[PDB]
């Protein structure tokens, strides 16, 4: 849900652009408008791209260990079994003597 | 057997943490409760986060709707709603009339509220939804007011500008389309009017049409207001409107345009009529397909219930006695074609597909809803079957949603003779109950707390006979009908219940809004498999006393000089075909979880809680 | 803490987004206010929400990687008690030897 | 009702809680009002902007009033507003406090 | 019965002064007294 909602603000970013191009000032001063907001909000809309991909490895990596930590599980219940089969032989012959 | 397990026994298998349609709240409320530890304090902390945002959402007010389809009870209304914050942030919601079998919306047809996350700053709340190709776009206007407020350079400059976004798929909200509109603004507003808003989609062409009007308090059909047209294409380039056929759109829906007192609800534009039908429909034999189609379908209206249908009919049959055209009503042949005669240019074998082309085919019926039905007979046994569904735009007041706005802080909508809530008051009690205790808000008494009555109205309980198969009829059912509400006075369906034993009651809301109620007051009777009663003075007349300020059962006795809001009426009978009718002096109707909160209420009150 | 507290100043960039579109400056100049406010305002709560369930993933991840070393100590208790039992057995047969 | 007669109790006293709207003053006009068991806080601010010449005198002066209320969880609304200035000037051209 | 804590300030009935005595076919049984009006005097009037 992070790395889905974090990618969803770079079109507000670029509306916040465009709409901060009209000049702002009227009358006798002409008008002032910052030049540059597209290219702040582009570059502001690749930060948020690279964290949102940042945030999408870490959910990859997480997913990732789970499953190693399910696999070593399986490695011990596989040997837990054979073990209890072992005890189990050994009780048998231990009857028999 | 799990599936019928689930059907049979669904307490095993609701869990109180995952539930399929659990809101935002809920959610966060799990993000915040998931640990491994969990003390009473921090639960009490998530508890009141939870709160704060259910109080929020508790305090939403409806601005305007959009009604999808043409009539009333056929599509789905979708509301827009804001909180109450000085950056007003705004929500919308999505509600199913398929789903009110009878006038009142089940809790089912309420959809969510969902939070629009592109900023809104609208001008004097001009803002109206629009479903376009069943895409939820969002129009209002920003205003941008620059005054200098001297003599010396005295600079006044004022724009106006219409913004346009639509949804996505995924939720997100596009980017806003800014439209200069401030010429044809001025225009309206040189001419000192409130400006209001038409914003609704066409369907026969595919432009939305925005037109501003000026706000009388009656547009009369002849009297035009003064207007300011305007279109968007499919791309958001933006598309001139002439004045003719400006006012040709306004004479189409002059009755869904807001007055100065009363908010309405845009439908679908239709000027008079829509053919719901498709083109080509192919049968594919394992002879040969065949792709019947009919290609120019055009049709005028040349009155109020009459049209002029004309479309160019064709058989494309690819690899005489033979193949026929029909074009039928339900029951009645209206045109009958076929391939040897009034066909022009007969097709040779030497092309693989042969293309027919019967001829322009021209008819005239009358009547709302025309579902006819095109018909391709090939036999020696293969039809195509083509049906034509036309629907024609009813023009009445009852096919207008109008919402209102109580001064008591309640926000209503009201479709004819119903009304459904839409607002509440339960955040303004909320928190004398929170402060004092989390026991406090989860009792019964914050459950049972009472709430205002939509609007003037009142209610009348019924009393109701035993059904013995006769004076009812056989099917055992009753439908309390309603006379003299709108300027029709006339047996409008108002509820239907089924006919019980030896007693049943049923408490009914009756509304008043003073330009109701034509011939003294509202009647009210029953319904049967038998005859059914009201005929001079069989129902229930009632009428709103104004100098007492309360309404007044009149067919109470068999009165003789008795007052009615027309006037003194010389005699009056009872009322029959009930037992007992009388006013009910102010119920309460507490809390309404079946109605469109009642997914938050229930959040709140049992699955929180869970 | 961090989780609750970061969501708190989205109504705090709403509020100053509405504050800082009235116009500026007055007289010969008329006003400038930017216009892009509420945009960028929109754009920072998305990303500090996104940055909120962020750390709330971290801090269901540290609930559950404690859960899991709790019953990683369970298995090493259950595994000791069976081991002191077939000792103090194993103790039983050399006193019968 | 803790202070049995004339004098409180420590048990009476509740801590000092930060509000977090920031709050500018106008000559210390601010009251708090508990409305339907809710704190509600007013106060109101001042916009001078005076030019203090001869050509092109410009004073324009804003008072504003502004509402907020507590949350249950702690956090204060965003500030209503509401111009108010007509009324102060009102009181203000009969000069006094 | 309006009381105070001693005084017995308004007694009403529904024989006497109950103005349009409702029927058994309600199955509510609304009686609605009349206007009751009183003079009292004091800072705390606890009444019942």
């Amino acid at each position: 849900s992070s790395s889905v909602l974090s990618t969803s603000g770079t079109a507000l970013h670029m509306a916040a652009a465009a709409a901060d191009l009209v000049p702002n000032i009227y009358g006798f001063a002409v008008g002032g408008s910052r030049f540059g907001a597209l290219f702040n909000a582009s570059a502001i809309g690749i930060e948020i791209s690279a964290s949102a991909t940042r945030i999408a490895a870490d959910k990859i990596s997480q997913s990732e260990i789970y499953r190693r930590r399910r696999q070593e599980w399986e490695i011990q219940r596989n040997n837990a079994e054979a073990e209890i089969k072992q005890i189990d032989a050994q009780l048998a012959t231990l009857a028999v003597r | 057997a799990g599936v019928s397990e689930l059907a049979y026994y669904p307490e095993n298998y609701i869990d109180p943490t995952i539930r399929i349609g659990q809101t935002g709240m809920m959610n966060n409320l799990l993000q915040q409760l998931s640990q491994s530890q969990l003390n009473i304090d921090t639960v009490e902390d998530s508890f009141k986060n939870y709160l704060t945002a259910f109080e929020d959402v508790a305090n939403l007010q409806v601005i305007s709707g959009y009604h999808d389809s043409i009539n009333v009870n056929e599509g789905l209304t979708y509301l827009i709603g804001y909180s109450q914050t000085e950056p007003r942030i705004y929500y919308w919601r999505n509600v199913d009339h398929q789903k009110c079998q009878h006038g009142q919306f089940a809790a089912n047809a309420w959809g969510e509220w969902k939070k629009i996350e592109i900023p809104i700053n609208v001008w004097q709340e001009n803002i109206r939804p629009v479903i376009y190709k069943s895409r939820l776009y969002l129009l209002w206007l920003e205003q941008k007011e620059l005054k200098n407020e001297s003599e010396d350079g005295k600079i006044d400059i004022t724009d106006y500008i219409l913004k346009l976004s639509h949804i996505r798929y995924d939720g997100s909200w596009s980017s806003p389309f800014n439209f200069n509109v401030t010429d044809k603004i001025e225009n309206l507003i040189n001419k000192k009017a409130s400006i209001g808003m038409y914003c609704s989609s066409d369907y026969e062409k595919d432009v939305i049409i925005v037109y501003f009007h000026e706000k009388k308090d009656n547009y009369s059909f002849n009297s035009l207001p003064a207007r300011e047209g305007m279109t968007i294409n499919p791309d958001m380039t933006l598309s001139i409107l002439t004045e003719n056929d400006l006012d040709a759109i306004v004479k189409s829906t002059l009755s869904e345009l807001d007055t100065r007192t009363e908010y309405k609800v845009n439908n679908q534009f239709a000027t008079d009529y829509l053919a719901e039908y498709k083109e080509s429909i192919t049968t594919k034999n394992k002879l040969a397909s065949f792709t019947g189609n009919i290609f120019d379908l055009s049709y005028i209206s040349p009155g109020n219930g009459h049209i002029n249908l004309t479309f160019n009919p064709s058989m494309e049959i690819n690899f005489d006695k033979n193949i026929s055209f029909l074009l039928k009503n339900g029951s009645d042949i209206l045109v009958e074609l076929n391939a040897e005669d009034h066909v022009a240019s007969k097709p040779s074998h030497e092309s693989d597909p042969m293309v027919y082309d019967f001829n322009q085919v021209k008819v005239d019926i009358e009547g709302y809803d025309i579902p006819l039905v095109s018909e391709f007979i090939i036999k020696q046994d293969i039809v195509i079957e083509s049906p034509i569904h036309i629907k024609l735009k009813s023009k009445d007041t009852s096919n207008v949603i109008s919402l209102h706005k109580m001064p008591s802080g309640t926000q209503y909508m009201q479709i004819g003779p119903y009304r459904t809530r839409l607002n509440t008051l339960f955040s303004r009690k909320l928190a004398e109950r929170a402060n004092i205790g989390i026991d406090n808000v989860l009792s019964m008494e914050t459950q049972n707390l009472p709430e205002p009555q939509l609007g003037e109205g009142f209610y009348a309980t019924f009393k109701l006979p035993p059904y013995n198969k006769e004076e009812h009829g056989d099917e055992r059912w009753f439908k309390i009908h309603i006379g003299n509400i709108d300027g029709n006075s006339a047996r409008q369906p108002y509820y239907e219940g089924m006919l019980s034993d030896i007693e049943t009651t049923v408490t009914l809301f009756v509304p008043y809004a003073k330009g109701y109620y034509i011939r003294e007051g509202v009647r009210l009777g029953v319904g049967y498999k038998k005859i059914i009663y009201d005929k001079s003075w069989e129902s229930a007349f009632f009428y709103f006393d104004e100098t007492k300020n309360q309404f007044i059962f009149i067919n109470d006795a068999d009165h003789d000089s008795g007052m009615t809001q027309q006037g003194i009426v010389k005699n009056i009978k009872k009322y029959k075909g009930f037992i007992h009718v009388v006013v009910m002096k102010n119920n309460t109707e507490p809390m309404d979880f079946n109605g469109a909160n009642a997914i938050y209420f229930w959040e709140l009150f049992y699955y929180t809680p869970m």
